[PDB]
């Protein structure tokens, strides 16, 4: 499980503030409206192991 | 590699091919399209 935000360096500049180039932040949200049709509603998974 | 450690531009997000590293694959017959725009249509660069 991975639970951390922290700023994301892509290329080789150091980056330590905000958002800038090379460097974001990893989470990105999803889109569920009601006009989207199959494929983009929301699907409950469960898991279960023995 | 020199386009993607420059940082000199406004779009680098490829929509065909994944933007990891291309120096790797290798294809053959490289197509480039070019052109100049007015500023106020820079969002005509997508897909559709």
């Amino acid at each position: 499980r991975d639970i951390s935000t922290e700023i994301y360096q892509a290329g080789s500049t150091p980056c330590n503030g905000v958002e800038g180039f090379n460097c974001y932040f990893p989470l990105q949200s999803y889109g569920f409206q009601p006009t989207n049709g199959v494929g983009y509603q929301p699907y409950r998974v469960v898991v279960l192991s023995f | 590699s020199v386009l993607y450690n420059s940082a000199s531009f406004s779009t680098f997000k490829c929509y065909g091919v994944s933007p990891t590293k291309l120096n790797d694959l290798c294809f053959t017959n490289v197509y480039a399209d070019s052109f100049v725009i007015r500023g106020d249509e820079v969002r005509q660069i997508a897909p559709g």
